[PDB]
């Protein structure tokens, strides 16, 4: 069984920086009767099925942009993007185009460097339909920040509540290369109406002081 | 009996029925027929140096010694018991098994012309020939040799008929496969056909004076048989493929079917009686030499039982190379005796004086024949070697229980 | 065009067999070999087997005993039989398409998120989010559903700006995700923006027309 | 007293041993009779359409051909299918006589010396008889009924001069094709029943090939049936199996086309994979010249693709000196044991020698997708198993022998005679349940009777 080892586990570049990712096979992937190297390169955008880019280690598939150049032979291979775009954020794999059991690659995630940007904090009260069933949950969204490491801390009218809060970052955007973060608090019907003011705080690298959005129950 | 009629007594013994089995075995280990032809002509003049020095030896051990083994060996080596024991259990009965087995393959080959013959059905018909010919010797020694001289004509006209067709129809050096393990193992099979030259003194010495006759009567009778053995190979190499006669149990029947339809009827009844009498004559000489309390009759039953034990083998060319390793062992221990008697005894030697040139060509040659096949495959030599030492239990039984 | 439709994700109890379909269009099924590829989320790809016009399989040794690939030549779809589903079988099962003995999977499938568990299917409970009191955001909180894939878009292809659908998180053996959309405040009073959900394990399509807070 | 029983027990025991020997040869199965092998069944054929290009540059006479036969018999061909050498000026009916040879080729006394020198090497010359071999329409578009009698009168003249068969091509271009092949097969067999008549057709579909073989069952029919096999040999298992059942496993020629080479239809990676298949299928392979060295109608500028120039050495093409390399020649491939000329000399050795490949039976069983495999067997001789991998990947052959007869069933190991790709050791035994072929590799495994 051929073993495929993709060298860089995760890389981050800016737009137009000529990224390369390496590969290495255990057994030799060069049939020495036709001298054609056998390796493939797939591209998996986040949330989508994979897509073939390169077969026989240098032949680009039909409909692939010309930034993707692959070269090498023997037991070393390299996929090269000449200049990355904003939408080339994906995960790149490696197959074995000449084998009985086709062993795939490990995987390599391509991030994108951009300049820093501050979030856009918005806080929502629970809706009228959720208030009917007997449950209460408040939501604090955080839109369009780059560096993807925000520690959101919840405060209830001067009391920092940090037990049982949910967080879920989204994958990096393909248009403006930014992230997003949601933050929902799980409370009861009795725990929500026992207080009035709710504070969501957003720590970032853009500002020293946190960005605060809030609301009051009574109005 | 003169020089002319005395030579015809010699060729009656040396043209045996072994000629009909060996050319498949000489081609299997020499490949192309051009190399297979020179192996045939090599062993013929290889025999003429060995059969002539035995003729210098056998005339002296019959007059001064007076027996085959003992009185010669009390000069040579006083343990002669294992020499008679190796002669009588693996030399005589295995020779009587092969000549019986070629009768079995040729009798069934018209029934299975393209199939191989069922080899467990060839073990039965071979032993059905021996049990018929064991009892015919024990019942009447008179009636046994009478049809045997009639069967001596059957091996000649069937052999001449093959050469008769070898002239009617009329690469060679391509597939040599030269190997020292192969050129000595294909030389064993060609030497199996030259049988009986080591028993040649009892046949021709009694008739006329052996002064200059017996070298001159053997120096012309061996080139006259080596021509006939080569002329029966060209009758195979022209009438058949080298690939057809490599996969063949009876090569003469495959030859005979190619030419005439009722010539297929006439071959296995002619060569069938060739080896029928050849195993009959081989029971005669093996009966008396153990004798020369016990009658000649239990000597016939001992070489009968111990030749049925060779039905546990697998092929003919396995036991032929098992035979030739030990047949050529014991002749080297004989001719080492006469050169040791070149400084020991005067022997009153006026049959023939010359011992300089001829035996030294031979003893180094059969030692080369015994060297390669021992290192090659001793799984047949070792099972023959595990039993030659087993006579020493019987030797201890003879030292003290008779004392 | 080359289209490989697929069944969508399915929920099953453990040690029950699963048959997944890979219905195709746009090419003759008998002239190309259709392969199957397993991928657990956040991990590497794994290959399962092949098929042909003579229903001849070439399986992989790690997954040969519990997979039985079959092809229905009439309706132009291939099948994949699961056997004895253990808890490490929750994955996506892609069904690709390769040329006649070349092993270069060009046109892939759409993906089926097989999820195996002993639990029960639960329909989602969707609640909107209104801002109340230069652009403003609308939210759609979808809470309480067990089978994980839910596709949330806004007004079925109308709104494509600021559509941030967050990944699903797991708590109390249910999944809760929320979506967001960024639009100016001139459009949403002058229109109405309605969150729509799709739950392909149950086909529970619920819409919530967003009312504004006072 | 004591003499009574012990001879009577031998009188019992000898018949106690004869009672086994007399029934064992009756319980044992016997051979069935060999079929009468005609001379063309015993090996391959070899077509020379152009004598001018087989040796080259004005030395293409029939008299110069005699030096080539010791090369041409090292390939171990059993026939020779010399092109149309009769005098014919193109598209002209009255000025074509099939009795006299064109003096550009030689003369009548040169041809009769060629037949005599071919008999010493066991090579049979099969004369072509396509009447208009220079026009695009081969069979004289109008007045078709006298050119039928022009060949019928010339079927007697070359048969009394010592040719050993005949060959006509393009029988799709004359009317009444199935009836004219019936009169000529009678004349060619009524003279002697060891003569040949190879017809040739360009039609690739099966239903036009069976209509020619339903009247005459004793001619070879070369055609382009196997020509459009696919891009990578896709329908090769389908086309080989369906044709042998369409005729009920009769005798039939196996060739890619009626006149063209191998490389006019295949990539260069599939040449060693088809020369293994064309020798071991139950019929006479009909190669054209240059198919033993991998001659290419392309890759050399200024070449007529109907008749390329043979590459004997590097001096074969003096028109462009830097084109012909040292591995594309007959001399350059003779000593190289991994070349293509050695494969043609190892496979035609086995086709002429062994009896399973000669007139054995054919039983192809199921395997993995993308590879073809079949068995070859006579009564009790050596058995042959060919495995061809037509895919561009390293498939593991899963051999499912569930429909083979009990006389010819698979062993657990079988030793490798030769493989078309270097990388395996030859002669060693090879397991069958774990085979694991290479991309575009073919194997030839043998195993004995053992039943
Ligand atoms: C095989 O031979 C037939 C002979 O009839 C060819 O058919 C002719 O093709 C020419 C030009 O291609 C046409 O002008 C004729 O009208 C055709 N005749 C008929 C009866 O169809 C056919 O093209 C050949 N096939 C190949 C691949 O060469
Ligand atoms: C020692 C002596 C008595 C041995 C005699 C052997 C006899 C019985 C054997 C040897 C040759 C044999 C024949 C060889 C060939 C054929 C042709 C076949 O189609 C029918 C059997 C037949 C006709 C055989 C009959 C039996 C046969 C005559
Ligand atoms: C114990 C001693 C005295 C026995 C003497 C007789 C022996 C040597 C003989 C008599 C009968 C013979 C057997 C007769 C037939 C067959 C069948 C054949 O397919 C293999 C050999 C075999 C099995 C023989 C072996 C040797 C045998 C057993
Ligand atoms: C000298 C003695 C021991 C030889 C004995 C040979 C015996 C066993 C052989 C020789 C001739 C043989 C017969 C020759 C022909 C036939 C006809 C065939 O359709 C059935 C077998 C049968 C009937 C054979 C049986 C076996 C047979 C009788
Ligand atoms: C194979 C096994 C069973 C051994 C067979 C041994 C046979 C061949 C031997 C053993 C005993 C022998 C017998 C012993 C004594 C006599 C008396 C004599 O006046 C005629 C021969 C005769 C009748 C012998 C015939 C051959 C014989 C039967
Ligand atoms: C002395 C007594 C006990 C036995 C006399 C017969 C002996 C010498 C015979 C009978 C059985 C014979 C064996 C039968 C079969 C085989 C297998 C073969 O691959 C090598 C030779 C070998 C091993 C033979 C050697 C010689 C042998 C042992
Ligand atoms: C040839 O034809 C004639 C009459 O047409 C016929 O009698 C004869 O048998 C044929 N020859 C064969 C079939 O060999
Ligand atoms: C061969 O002949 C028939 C007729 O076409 C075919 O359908 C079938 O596959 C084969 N039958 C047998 C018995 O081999
Ligand atoms: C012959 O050798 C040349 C090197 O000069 C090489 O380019 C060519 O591919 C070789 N021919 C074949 C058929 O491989």
């Amino acid at each position: 069984d051929i073993v495929m080892s993709q060298s860089p586990s995760s890389l981050v570049v800016s737009v137009g920086e000529k990224v390369t990712m390496s590969c290495x096979x255990x057994x030799x992937x060069x049939x020495x009767x036709x001298x054609x190297x056998x390796x493939x390169w797939y591209q998996q955008k986040p949330g989508q099925s994979p897509k073939l880019l390169i077969y026989x280690x240098x032949x680009x598939x039909x409909g692939v942009p010309d930034r993707f150049t692959g070269s090498g032979s023997g037991t070393d291979f390299t996929l090269t993007i000449s200049s990355v775009k904003a939408e080339d954020l994906a995960v790149y794999y490696c197959x074995x185009x000449x084998x009985x059991x086709x062993x795939f690659g490990g995987g390599t995630k391509l991030e994108i460097k951009r300049a820093d940007a501050a979030p856009t904090v918005s806080i929502f009260p629970p809706s009228s339909e959720q208030l009917t069933s007997g449950g209460a949950s408040v939501v604090c969204f955080l839109n369009n920040f780059y560096p993807k490491d925000i520690n959101v801390k919840w405060k209830i009218d001067g009391s920092e509540r940090q037990n049982g809060v949910l967080n879920s970052w989204t994958d990096q955007d393909s248009k403006d290369s930014t992230y997003s973060m949601s933050s929902t608090l799980t409370l009861t019907k009795d725990e929500y109406e026992r207080h009035n003011s709710y504070t969501c705080e957003a720590t970032h690298k853009t500002s020293t002081s946190p960005i605060v959005k809030s609301f009051n129950r009574n109005e | 009996i003169t020089l002319l009629n005395g030579v015809a007594i010699i060729v009656g013994t040396i043209i045996g029925s072994g000629i009909f089995v060996t050319p498949t075995g000489v081609l299997k280990e020499a490949g192309s027929p051009g190399l297979a032809l020179v192996v045939w002509a090599a062993c013929g003049v290889f025999s003429i140096v060995g059969a002539l020095c035995y003729a210098e030896l056998g005339t002296t051990i019959s007059k001064s010694g007076g027996d085959y083994a003992y009185m010669l060996e009390v000069y040579g080596s006083l343990p002669a018991f294992l020499k008679l024991w190796i002669e009588l259990l693996i030399i005589r009965p295995s020779s009587q098994y092969i000549v019986a087995l070629v009768f079995a393959t040729y009798l069934l080959k018209p029934l299975f012309p393209t199939c191989p013959v069922p080899e467990e059905a060839a073990k039965l018909v071979a032993c059905l020939c021996v049990l018929l010919l064991t009892a015919v010797n024990c019942y009447s020694v008179k009636a046994a040799t009478r049809v045997q001289d009639a069967f001596a004509a059957a091996k000649l006209l069937a052999l001449a008929l093959i050469i008769l067709l070898g002239f009617v129809q009329i690469f060679s050096f391509e597939g040599t496969k030269l190997d020292v393990g192969n050129i000595v193992l294909a030389l064993y099979s060609g030497l199996f056909a030259y049988g009986g030259w080591n028993y040649l003194n009892f046949v021709t010495e009694e008739m006329i004076n052996p002064y200059r006759n017996l070298p001159l009567a053997i120096i012309i009778s061996l080139p006259i048989v080596t021509l006939v053995y080569v002329l029966t190979n060209l009758a195979y190499f022209t009438t058949l493929s080298t690939e057809q006669m490599l996969s063949s149990e009876a090569v003469a029947v495959d030859f005979g079917n190619y030419h005439l339809g009722v010539m297929s009827w006439i071959i296995p009844v002619f060569v069938g009686l060739s080896c029928f009498g050849s195993v009959n004559g081989s029971l005669f000489t093996s009966s008396r030499l153990f004798f020369v309390l016990l009658t000649p009759v239990p000597s016939l039953v001992f070489t009968c039982v111990m030749t049925l034990l060779y039905a546990f083998s697998k092929d003919i060319f396995s036991v032929i190379n098992f035979f030739s390793f030990f047949n050529w062992l014991c002749v080297a221990l004989a001719i080492i005796g006469m050169i040791w008697l070149r400084h020991r005894k005067p022997e009153l030697e006026r049959p023939i004086k010359v011992n300089l040139a001829l035996p030294v060509f031979f003893i180094l040659a059969c030692l080369f024949l015994i060297a390669v096949s021992f290192w090659k495959t001793p799984v047949e030599c070792g099972i023959g070697f595990t039993i030659i030492l087993s006579g020493l239990p019987v030797y201890f039984f003879g030292v003290w229980w008779k004392n | 065009q080359v289209q490989l439709k697929e069944s969508g994700p399915g929920l099953v109890a453990p040690s029950q067999s699963l048959s997944i379909t890979c219905t195709v269009s746009g090419f003759p099924l008998t002239x190309x070999x259709x392969x199957w590829v397993r991928q657990p989320p956040g991990k590497g790809l794994e290959w399962l087997g092949x098929x042909x016009x003579x229903x001849x399989x070439x399986x992989x040794x790690x997954x040969x005993x519990r997979l039985s690939i079959s092809k229905d030549n009439s309706k132009s779809q291939v099948f994949l039989k699961m056997n004895s589903l253990q808890t490490d079988d929750t994955a996506r099962y892609y069904c690709a398409r390769x040329x006649x003995x070349x092993x270069x999977x060009x046109x892939w499938g759409q993906g089926t998120s097989v999820t195996v568990s002993s639990a029960k299917t639960t329909p989602p409970s969707v609640y909107p989010l209104a801002p109340g009191s230069s652009m403003v955001t609308l939210g759609c909180l979808v809470k309480g559903y067990f089978p994980e894939p839910v596709t949330v878009t806004w007004n079925s292809g109308s709104l494509s700006s600021g559509v941030h659908t967050f990944p699903a998180v797991l708590q109390s053996d249910l999944y809760t995700l929320s979506s967001s959309v960024t639009v100016p405040s001139s459009t949403w009073p002058s229109e109405t923006v309605t969150c729509n959900v799709a739950h392909p394990a149950s086909s529970t399509k619920v819409d919530k027309k967003i009312v504004p807070r006072d | 007293r004591t003499r009574w029983a012990l001879l009577l027990l031998f009188w019992l025991g000898w018949l106690g041993m004869l009672a086994g020997a007399v029934v064992i040869i009756v319980r044992a199965p016997r051979c069935r009779e060999l079929p009468a092998q005609k001379w063309w069944h015993t090996g391959a054929l070899y077509r020379i359409g152009d004598l001018q290009a087989f040796q080259g540059h004005g030395a293409g006479n029939l008299a110069g051909l005699k030096g080539r036969l010791d090369y041409l018999s090292s390939l171990k061909v059993k026939g020779l299918v010399l092109g149309p050498i009769h005098k014919n000026q193109k598209d002209d009916v009255a000025q074509t006589d099939l009795l006299q040879i064109d003096p550009n080729f030689g003369s009548k006394e040169d041809f009769d010396s060629l037949l005599q020198s071919a008999k010493k090497k066991s090579i049979r010359v099969i004369l072509d008889l396509t009447p208009n071999y220079r026009g695009e329409n081969s069979w004289f578009s109008t007045q078709v009924d006298t050119v039928a009698t022009k060949v019928k009168d010339a079927l007697e003249f070359w048969l009394q001069a010592g040719v050993d068969g005949f060959q006509v091509r393009d029988i799709e271009n004359l009317k009444d094709a199935s009836s004219f092949l019936a009169e000529w097969q009678n004349i060619t067999k009524g003279f002697s029943e060891d003569r040949l008549l190879i017809a040739g057709t360009n039609s690739s579909d099966l239903q036009q090939i069976l209509s020619l073989l339903e009247s005459n069952k004793d001619l070879l029919l070369t055609s382009s049936y196997l020509s459009d096999s696919g891009s990578t040999g896709e329908h090769t298992k389908s086309l080989v199996t369906q044709y042998l059942n369409a005729t009920g496993n009769r005798w039939c020629s196996w060739s890619l086309s009626q006149a063209r080479l191998l490389t006019s239809f295949l990539p260069a990676q599939l040449l060693r994979l088809y020369q293994l298949m064309l020798f071991t299928l139950p019929g006479t392979p009909v190669f054209s010249y240059g198919d033993e060295i991998g001659l290419d109608a392309a890759a050399l500028p200024g070449q007529p693709m109907e008749a390329p120039v043979m590459l004997w050495d590097e001096s074969s093409f003096p028109d462009i000196p830097g084109a012909v390399s040292a591995n594309m020649t007959v001399k350059g491939q003779s000593e190289d044991p991994g070349s293509l000329l050695s494969l043609f000399r190892r496979l035609s050795d086995q086709r002429s020698k062994e009896r399973s490949l000669l007139h054995g039976d054919f039983h192809a069983f199921s395997a993995g997708p993308g590879l073809f495999s079949y068995i070859r067997h006579w009564d009790q001789n050596e058995r042959f198993l060919v495995v061809l991998n037509f895919g561009d990947v390293g498939l593991s052959a899963g051999l499912q022998a569930s429909d083979l007869p009990a006389s010819a069933s698979l062993p657990a190991k079988a030793d490798l005679l030769l493989s078309t790709q270097p990388g395996r050791e030859e002669g060693s035994p090879l397991e069958l349940e774990r085979l694991k072929l290479e991309p575009h590799e073919g194997l030839l495994l043998r195993f004995p009777y053992a039943a």
